């Protein structure tokens, strides 16, 4: 049973245990390549880490879409239907 | 037979002198009586058959040819109404009048006791089946063929038969037949005895006519056409081998291979089917080719088992054309693979669509297995390698009667199709009728094993 | 189809998770994983286009020679051991259109709100099928993407299949 | 070690040479790809998306393919009869000379 | 590095893995078999 | 309730218990449960059931046909005195089937029945079921399913000029 | 429920 | 919570 | 007698009752599931009592009590042979059976047709003890037919899956091949003999048994999966845990084996038969412990290790000890349907996770599911005293000093040890080294219909094997005399497969990089077999097909 | 390679929908609307008439007065004899075995 | 069209529910009531169907006797060779 703020926490969380961020820029609307200074090879492997973290995969094609905390909320939140 | 023909033409008064909403119900209703007094003709002795006159008698052959085919008219009528219903009325009762005619000749053709008068009756069958495929079908050659190459020539030799013979009552055949001696002229009254029912089983290599029949026929058409009219080739070939031996034991040969090899041949096609109607089709060719065996080896068990065979294919394959029609009703085509998944919208008449496949891949103890399971003991003491084919048949038929379960129950639904419906009373209870007496037959088996039991 | 870059990336993660199959534990993954990345950082700025093609085209002829006959598989994904296993248990919302009343009526607050949905979906198609007619160019769309609503009270055109699809465990 | 295609195995897209090889032809011919499928895309979507549809759409490369669908030789047959015709020539002649053993074969 | 911390930290090796309840179990065996012996005198 | 002349069982020899144990045998405990809780009630139901058949008591008979001259004393082509010998051969036929089902049930009877001795305790069973079996075939073998009076005389003839001819060449 | 989850910790057990 | 589910009519 | 032939045939009456129920007479829908199971639970107990009277006595029956169709001199009755083989399994099956159903009220409780699937549970163990108690070849086949058409229906019980439907449709495919040789079997006694009563058979005793054997041999490969038509068990893990509990215990898989076991009378006098099922047997059971070694999925390796379990018993039927292969069969059940609960015990707790690569650290967070895992572990490897060795141990010392096969005889060795390798596999990635699984933890395994289920099968892991072997009589002559190094050699090779895998699973942790050699890639691709087939096969058949 | 905006604007447009559906998907407190150890010895004494004794009672019927009065529907494998034995139907004793040899 | 929009009832048979009421029965009683149960219980007690129970009592009469008189239970000779007259 997965909410909102539960996505959002964890989310957040292995970001938190990131070396590459400083977890104190990091807010949910925090752009992985223009706030963070991130790389694209640092990108994939931030949501291969949200895909060990949640135990599914998430496509190559809507992978490179999610450039920012909350954009991987949306949608760990809009796959597994939770709504509050 | 007059307490049969004669209740059986009384349905035509009362078809059209009924009221305008109650044709469907009166029918139906009086036609189930019918059936139900049918039943009588179970008084059936060890040693001699039931013998009502000059002109009619009932063995153990005939009577459970005669009781499938007097149940298969209520059942046709229910399956029937429903795409008729926008019909006006006097084609309705027009169409209604066909299928009790058809039965009329049917009752008849089962029970001649002169094979000349079963000829006649047998062909008159075709009149009452054409009208109703063509007037009421969804959309030549083979009637120039057939004619030239089966019932012309089963004419002239029956009538061959009796000038020579003297008679062709069954019964004094039985105790006048001589033996057909080896001789060009006798190859081909032999052919002449035998090409019109193969042709109408149908034999291999004689059976596309059937794949494009079951595709331009409506409901009904197809039911009687694949429970009983293929029967009269078998119910034909089963009588007049009395009188072809002992020259079938080599005139068999090239018609033996033809149905051992288009078993094989037959049941493969059904796996790359895209219609529905054409795969039952060639379902059907495929188990009709055991029952051309099972004939032409004649055996006691062999006997046994084409009986069986030719009633529990009757029930099953009518079953399997009223569950594909049942679809057509919603999606309105027959391909197979455009309607995907039903079992999650229809659960029930999915029920019935196992039920219908595991009859047809004859699983034991149903009917199907009995008279499938006698074939293939006879024909391995006839010669033990055909086994090999026999078996191998026996696996092909589990794959394509599974698979068309699979594709259209199993899988996805497809997400276009928002039209299916319920399924009404109406249809539930027309597969339950198939179904339940055929499941019932395995409690008492030997009323459809024929006269050799 | 997909550029230079998207086909660099997709090798990444097919080899690290490939990568991640044949180590197993998490410590021996962590430093395998480490040298992969060492490798791609190795020629990230490679200029020259056509030696990059070459780094790539060896990169996908090393990788089969080098991949799991078995790799691990999430069990949701295609080819995954759950994939498709609760798709017997999705029933698309028009069946419930064919409900008998006496089965509505055990949930009539449910369907008092279905209804408002059919309402707000009838009087937006209009609306949606004119938005798609004036911003598609004359001889059809070049791609599949659709348009947002761009008014206050518009709707997104063609959302109802996407908004009412069944839940992922609708059981 | 080179990856040797099959009838019953693909090349795997990634060791394709095509797929490295991209010029601005190739390109051309996707996009002309991409908009024809984006076409029948929008076709089907107004007409499953319609509130008012009841039925089924009917797709006419279904249609065009099941039309097309349903529109060795003897050898086989030859095979088969000189099979069974060598087996019953001998089982017969043996049981003409007492040889075959059918000592409690009553069924057939 | 939650999987090699607190509660995970420590995990039996393959031998530990199969001797788990022989102390408990060999106890029991030897009052078994120093009640059977006993009986043997008796 | 049966002929046991024409289903013959050997006398039972059942060995008394000789009990070597001092625990109880459940056996004998749920036999006693058995008889007080399922035969004595069932016992019962059939006792009344009985009762009420002896106060109606019908009886019913086993047809017995007269013996009609076989087909070798029909004059060819004949059907009057043919369809009564071949109705008299097609019930001789359908008997001389259950006299081998006799026969059968006799010989897997006994072969259940000695258990692990049977290879040596049923070779009387054995040695009948052997001479039937022979006797069916000669009459009734490869006649095919169009069956008759004439085609099993047929066949007799064949086989009588056969064995006078192997008399002869002895 | 009588046992609740945990999070990256060791579960709890009766 | 307790949701609806999605069937389709049992009723015939 | 009376009382022996009403509680054999109550036994089964009893398991139709629910079934029966369910055309609306008093069926409670509120707990159908708990129904079904109190009903296996009560036959257990009733055909206990039977099972007391053989063990007591010996007595043994034939209840042919209905007389439902006579073919001229062919009289077909049902028929039911309460004899050694029925009175021992029966109680076997439904003690299985009975932790299985309790089993799957847990792990089946959100399935929404889980009313439905104890149906077919319950329909699946009906079918089979119409297998085992038929006394004529009619009435085996259609408990043999049965069982086949239920193991589809459940093996592709998630209809919406394609691969399910694939290997639910495969099932059917290969079983049907074997059923080529079951009525291969019926045609030649029929017309050779003159039956299908298994006592005429025996009376009769041909010689000349070649033909009926072949096929009978052909039908048991199919159905209990040997080399050649084995791919299909494998695939059966597309069905939820306990159809593949009851499916490789006591149901389907074993009826192949026990076919071969009731017609002993007939091969124990074929040296040719013998010799082709001894090998068929050594085949099967080295060559699916060696896709077992390096297979990643845990309930696939547990079909490999039935398929070799099977396997074992094929070549026990080789050296013509029937009832050693009775016995196994009776023993493999207790041990093998608990490894599977246990999986499903673990594949539950980790949402669903069936990779072995993802699991690990589960040693002390289930410590119920890791206690009946080792001790099923032991069991199947044959611990000395546990059920595995009451049967398996014997089998080695017969085969050991028979006269036999010496290539088949070195392929079954070589088995052995690869039982305790990928037992050792099982163990050491599951419940070993540290957790591997996702970060949020639902390990729960406190529910009492779980522990009772795994509960009961463990107690009978332990002293089933003992109990039973001490209450059989014999029917043979053991061979209890050899030199020292063929009455250890099992053990042995069973150590040695344990120090051997241990090793090789400890070089997984070293930091060096790991290359596939062509070795583990046979292995992985399970020989290649499947892969090859299940494309070039349908790709004959169905492209000539259309044209 | 993220988001347009044209595509992040159709995504919250689609979300904020598809997240007022799921909601509304919940049942209301009065749905549905329906129309209108002694324990455990119970259920196991109701269970055991109904299902073993009464099927008990009918099965011994049965047997005992249709199928045991016709020949060889119910054949016994005869019992064992040993040396010692003594047989009830005839009280005939089986004389024991010879004496053995040392051993 | 669809015959449940105007009547949910509908059992399929008639657009008219009286009508579709009425066909629903005559199907269901005709069909089941009678043809079905009564039916198979005609057929379950047909008198001896083709003599197998009369032939299962004469064979147990001919086997008694002829036992009884040691004389073959069966001989190989359908027909008595006294009445047969071989060529040549
Ligand atoms: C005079 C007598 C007059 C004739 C009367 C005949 C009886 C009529 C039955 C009336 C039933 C009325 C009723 O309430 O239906 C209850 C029943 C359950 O109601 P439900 O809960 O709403 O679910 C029905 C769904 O269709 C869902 O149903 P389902 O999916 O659960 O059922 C599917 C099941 C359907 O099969 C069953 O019916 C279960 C019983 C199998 C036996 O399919 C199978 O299991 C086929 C494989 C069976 C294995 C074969 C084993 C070998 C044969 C052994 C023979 C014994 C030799 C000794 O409804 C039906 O299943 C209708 C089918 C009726 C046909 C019965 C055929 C028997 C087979
Ligand atoms: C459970 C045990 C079952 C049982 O009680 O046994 C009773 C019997 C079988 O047991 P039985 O025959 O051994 O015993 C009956 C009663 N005594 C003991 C007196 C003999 O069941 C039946 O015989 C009924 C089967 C009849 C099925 C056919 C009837 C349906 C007719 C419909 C006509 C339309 C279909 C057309 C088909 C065309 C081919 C005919
Ligand atoms: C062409 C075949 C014509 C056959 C024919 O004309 O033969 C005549 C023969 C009877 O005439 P008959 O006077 O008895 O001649 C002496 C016979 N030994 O004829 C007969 O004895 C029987 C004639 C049977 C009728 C055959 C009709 C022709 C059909 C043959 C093909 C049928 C299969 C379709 C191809
Ligand atoms: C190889 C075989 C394959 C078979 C495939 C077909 C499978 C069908 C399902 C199996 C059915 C098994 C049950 C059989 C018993 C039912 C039939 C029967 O009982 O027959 C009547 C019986 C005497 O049997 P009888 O008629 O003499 O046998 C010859 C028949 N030709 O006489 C009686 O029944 C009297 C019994 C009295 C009952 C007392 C209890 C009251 C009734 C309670 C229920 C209501």
């Amino acid at each position: 049973p997965l909410t909102l703020e539960g996505i959002k926490d964890r989310v957040l969380y292995v970001l938190k245990l990131y070396d590459k961020i400083d977890p104190e820029k990091l807010s949910v609307n925090s752009h992985f390549m223009k706030d963070l200074g991130l790389d694209s090879l640092d990108q994939v492997e931030i949501i291969m880490a949200m895909e060990d973290e949640f135990g599914f995969e998430i496509p190559d094609i809507d992978a490179e879409k999610l450039m920012c905390p909350q954009e991987i909320v949306d949608y760990i939140a809009d796959k597994k239907d939770v709504y509050e | 037979m007059l307490k049969y023909i004669i209740p059986t033409i009384m349905l035509m008064p009362l078809t059209w002198l009924s009221k305008n909403n109650m044709i469907w119900v009166n029918s139906t209703a009086h036609s189930l009586l019918i059936s139900f007094t049918s039943l009588l003709l179970m008084n059936q002795f060890g040693d001699n058959s039931l013998n009502f006159s000059l002109l009619f008698f009932s063995d153990s052959l005939s009577t459970p040819l005669l009781i499938l085919t007097m149940w298969l008219l209520p059942l046709m009528l229910m399956a029937s109404q429903h795409h008729l219903s926008k019909e006006n009325l006097t084609r309705k009762k027009l169409f209604i009048t066909m299928l009790i005619s058809l039965q009329l000749f049917l009752i008849m053709t089962f029970t001649a006791m002169e094979l000349i008068l079963f000829y006649i009756l047998f062909e008159a069958t075709l009149v009452p089946t054409l009208i109703i495929i063509t007037r009421w079908g969804n959309q030549g050659l083979y009637f120039l063929f057939y004619t030239l190459a089966g019932s012309l020539p089963l004419l002239v030799a029956l009538i061959y038969i009796q000038n020579t013979v003297g008679s062709l009552n069954f019964l004094m055949l039985q105790y006048w037949v001589q033996p057909v001696h080896n001789s060009w002229s006798n190859v081909f009254m032999w052919l002449a005895c035998m090409m019109a029912f193969m042709v109408k089983m149908p034999l291999y290599g004689l059976h596309l006519w059937l794949p494009k029949a079951h595709v331009e026929a409506p409901i009904a058409g197809s039911m009687v056409l694949a429970a009983v009219l293929l029967k009269l080739g078998g119910y034909g070939m089963l009588r007049i081998t009395l009188i072809l031996n002992p020259m079938t034991d080599f005139m068999a040969y090239p018609f033996i291979m033809l149905s051992l090899w288009g078993m094989i041949m037959t049941s493969s096609i059904c796996l790359r089917q895209t219609d529905l109607k054409s795969l039952i089709a060639y379902s059907s060719v495929s188990h009709m080719a055991l029952v051309i065996v099972a004939i032409l080896i004649q055996t006691p068990w062999s006997y046994m088992g084409a009986t069986a065979l030719m009633i529990a294919h009757g029930l099953t394959s009518s079953m399997l054309f009223c569950l594909a029609n049942s679809n057509y009703e919603r999606i309105h085509s027959r391909t197979m693979i455009l309607a995907r998944g039903l079992q999650t919208l229809l659960p029930l008449m999915a029920t019935w669509w196992l039920l219908a496949s595991l009859t047809n891949l004859a699983l034991p103890p149903t009917i199907n297995l009995i008279g499938e399971l006698f074939v293939v003991m006879s024909t391995f003491s006839w010669s033990n390698i055909t086994i090999i084919l026999m078996g191998v048949n026996m696996v092909i038929t589990a794959l394509y009667s599974l698979y068309m379960l699979i594709m259209t129950q199993r899988g996805k639904y497809t997400y276009h199709i928002n039209n299916i419906s319920p399924s009404f009373t109406r249809e539930n209870a027309l597969m339950s009728l198939h179904i339940l007496p055929l499941l019932l037959l395995t409690l008492n088996p030997k009323i459809i094993l024929g006269p050799l039991y | 189809y997909l550029t230079h870059q998207q086909k660099v990336l997709r090798l990444y993660k097919r080899a690290l998770r490939h990568l991640e199959s044949w180590c197993i534990h998490r410590d021996k993954y962590r430093y395998f994983a480490c040298l992969l990345r060492a490798r791609f950082d190795e020629h990230k700025n490679e200029k020259d286009m056509v030696k990059a093609t070459q780094l790539l085209r060896e990169a996908e002829e090393e990788f089969w020679h080098g991949q799991h006959p078995q790799p691990y598989i999430f069990p949701e994904s295609p080819g995954g051991t759950s994939y498709e296993r609760y798709e017997c248990y999705k029933v698309p919302e028009w069946c419930l259109d064919d409900w008998h009343p006496s089965e509505k009526a055990m949930y009539p607050d449910y369907f008092a709100k279905r209804e408002q949905w059919k309402k707000l979906r009838r009087e937006s198609w209009e609306r949606e099928v004119k938005q798609l007619q004036e911003e598609t160019p004359v001889g059809g769309p070049r791609t599949e993407a659709l348009p947002p609503a761009r008014k206050q009270g518009d709707l997104p055109p063609l959302w109802w299949h996407i908004v009412t699809r069944p839940r992922e465990r609708p059981m | 070690p080179k990856y040797e295609a099959s009838r019953l195995s693909s090349l795997p897209t990634t060791l394709d040479p095509a797929e490295y090889d991209i010029s601005s032809e190739t390109r051309k011919a996707q996009a002309e790809r991409l908009a024809i499928r984006s076409r029948l895309k929008r076709e089907y979507q107004l007409q499953y998306y319609d509130p008012s549809r009841r039925g089924v759409i009917e797709d006419p490369a279904l249609v065009r393919w099941t039309y097309a669908r349903s529109a060795f030789g003897i050898g086989p047959l030859v095979f088969w009869y000189y099979v069974f015709k060598t087996d019953r020539d001998r089982k017969e002649k043996l049981i003409q000379e007492g040889k075959l053993d059918r000592t409690f074969n009553i069924s057939y | 590095a939650w999987r090699y911390m607190g509660g995970f930290a420590n995990n039996v090796s393959f031998v530990g893995a199969l001797l788990k309840g022989f102390k408990w179990g060999f106890a029991a065996f030897v009052v078994a078999i120093g009640a059977e012996y006993y009986l043997e005198s008796q | 309730s049966w002929d046991k002349d024409v289903y013959p069982e050997p006398p039972r020899r059942t060995p008394a218990p000789s009990p070597q144990t001092s625990l109880p045998n459940p056996i004998t405990y749920l036999t006693k449960a058995f008889d007080l809780l399922v035969d004595r009630p069932v016992t019962l139901v059939r006792e009344f059931i009985e009762r009420q058949h002896a106060k109606n008591k019908y009886y019913y008979y086993h047809r017995e046909f007269r013996r009609v001259p076989d087909i070798t004393e029909c004059q060819e082509k004949d059907v009057l005195c043919m369809f009564e010998a071949e109705m008299q051969w097609r019930r001789d036929y359908k008997v001389d089937q259950e006299i081998v089902n006799i026969i059968q049930e006799r010989l897997k009877a006994c072969q259940q029945r000695e258990g692990e001795s049977h290879r040596q305790n049923c070779a009387k069973e054995l040695e009948q079921f052997t001479q039937v079996v022979k006797a069916y075939q000669d009459r009734y073998h490869d006649l095919g399913a169009h069956y008759s009076a004439r085609k099993c005389l047929a066949k007799q003839k064949q086989r009588m000029l056969a064995e006078r001819k192997a008399a002869k060449e002895a | 429920a009588h046992i609740e989850p945990r999070y990256r910790q060791f579960p709890q057990l009766t | 919570k307790r949701l609806f589910i999605i069937k389709p009519s049992g009723f015939y | 007698m009376n009382m022996f032939s009403s509680l054999s045939l109550v036994t089964l009456l009893l398991l139709t009752m629910p079934i029966m129920m369910m055309s609306f007479n008093t069926y409670k829908p509120s707990n159908y599931p708990l129904y079904v199971k109190t009903a296996i639970s009560y036959a257990f107990i009733t055909s206990m009592i039977p099972t007391m009277m053989f063990i007591h006595s010996g007595q043994e029956l034939i209840i042919s009590n209905w007389h439902w169709l006579t073919i001229q001199t062919l009289k077909l009755s049902l028929s039911f042979k309460m004899d050694y083989f029925s009175m021992m399994f029966i109680p076997v099956a439904l003690f299985v059976t009975w932790s299985i159903m309790e089993f799957s009220m847990w792990y089946m409780y959100s399935d929404p047709n889980i009313n439905k699937f104890f149906k077919y549970l319950l329909l699946f163990l009906i079918t089979m003890l119409i297998l085992v108690t038929a006394n004529n070849l009619f009435q085996l086949f259609i408990g043999w037919e049965g069982v086949g058409i239920m193991s589809f229906l459940l093996i592709g019980w998630w209809y919406g899956r394609a691969d399910a439907n694939t290997a639910a449709l495969q099932a059917i495919l290969y079983n049907r091949i074997g059923d080529i040789g079951f009525i291969l079997a019926m045609a030649w006694f029929l017309t050779n003999l003159n039956t299908w009563d298994l006592q005429q058979i025996f009376m009769l005793n041909p010689s000349d048994s070649n033909m009926p054997l072949i096929g009978l041999a052909l039908a048991a490969t199919g159905k209990s999966a040997q080399f050649g038509l084995h791919p299909w068990l494998p695939s059966a893990m597309e069905g939820p845990t306990p159809v593949s509990a009851l499916l490789h215990s006591s149901t389907m898989v074993v009826a192949g084996i026990f076919l071969l076991i009731r017609f002993y009378p007939l091969t124990e006098n074929n040296k040719y038969i013998q010799s082709i099922t001894l090998c068929l047997g050594a085949i099967t059971t080295l060559f699916t412990a060696m896709c077992a070694l390096t297979q990643n999925d845990i309930k696939k390796i547990i079909a490999f290790s039935t398929s070799s379990q099977l396997g074992l018993m094929m070549v026990t039927i080789g050296i013509n000890q029937p009832y050693l292969a009775f016995l196994h069969i009776c023993t493999h059940a207790f041990f093998k349907a608990m490894l599977f609960m246990c999986s499903g015990s673990i594949i539950h707790s980790l949402n669903d996770e069936q990779d072995i690569r993802k699991m690990g650290g589960l040693f002390k967070a289930m410590p119920f599911t890791t206690t009946a895992l080792i001790v099923g572990s032991l069991a199947l490897t044959g611990m000395p005293f546990l059920t595995g060795f009451y049967s398996k141990d014997l089998i080695i010392e017969a085969a050991n000093t028979s006269y036999t096969n010496a290539w088949a005889l070195l392929m079954t060795l070589i088995a052995t040890s690869f039982t305790a390798i990928y037992s050792t596999r099982i163990i050491f990635f599951a419940l070993l080294g540290q957790p591997r699984f996702p970060t949020l933890v639902n390990i729960n395994e406190n529910n009492p219909l779980l522990i009772n289920s795994i509960k009961r099968l463990l107690i009978g892991s332990l002293f089933a094997g003992y109990i039973i072997s001490n209450n059989i009589p014999p029917t043979t002559i053991p061979q209890m005399t050899m030199p020292y190094y063929l009455k250890t050699t099992a053990l042995i090779v069973t150590i040695l497969g344990f120090i051997l895998a241990l090793e090789i699973s400890n070089m997984t942790k070293n930091l060096k990089y790991h290359y596939p050699s062509n070795a583990f890639k046979f292995s992985t691709l399970l020989g290649y077999f499947p892969t090859i087939m299940h494309r070039l096969a349908p790709y004959m058949n169905l492209s000539m097909s259309q044209k | 390679s993220g988001y347009t905006p044209e595509e992040k604007l159709r995504l919250q447009q689609l979300r904020e929908l598809r997240r007022r559906w799921l909601k509304d998907q919940e049942l209301s407190p009065r749905e549905p609307v329906l129309p209108p150890v002694i324990y455990k010895t119970y259920r196991h004494s109701i269970f055991a008439f109904t299902h073993v004794l009464i099927p008990v009672w009918i099965i011994h019927y049965y047997l005992k007065y249709h199928v045991t009065t016709k020949p060889y529907t119910i054949v016994e494998k005869k019992p064992r004899i040993f040396p010692g034995d003594t047989i009830l139907e005839t009280g005939e004793v089986i004389p024991p075995m010879k004496e053995f040899p040392d051993q | 069209e669809n015959l449940y929009e105007k009547n949910p009832d509908s059992h399929g048979y008639d657009k008219d529910p009286a009508v579709d009421i009425w066909n629903m029965r005559v199907v269901f009683f005709f069909g089941f009531s009678i043809v079905l149960v009564l039916g198979s219980t005609f057929v379950a007690y047909l008198p001896d169907y083709r003599m197998q129970e009369w032939a299962r009592r004469e064979a147990e009469r001919l086997v008694k006797y002829r036992e009884a008189h040691g004389l073959p239970i069966m001989e190989s000779n359908c027909f008595d060779p006294s009445k047969i007259q071989l060529p040549e």
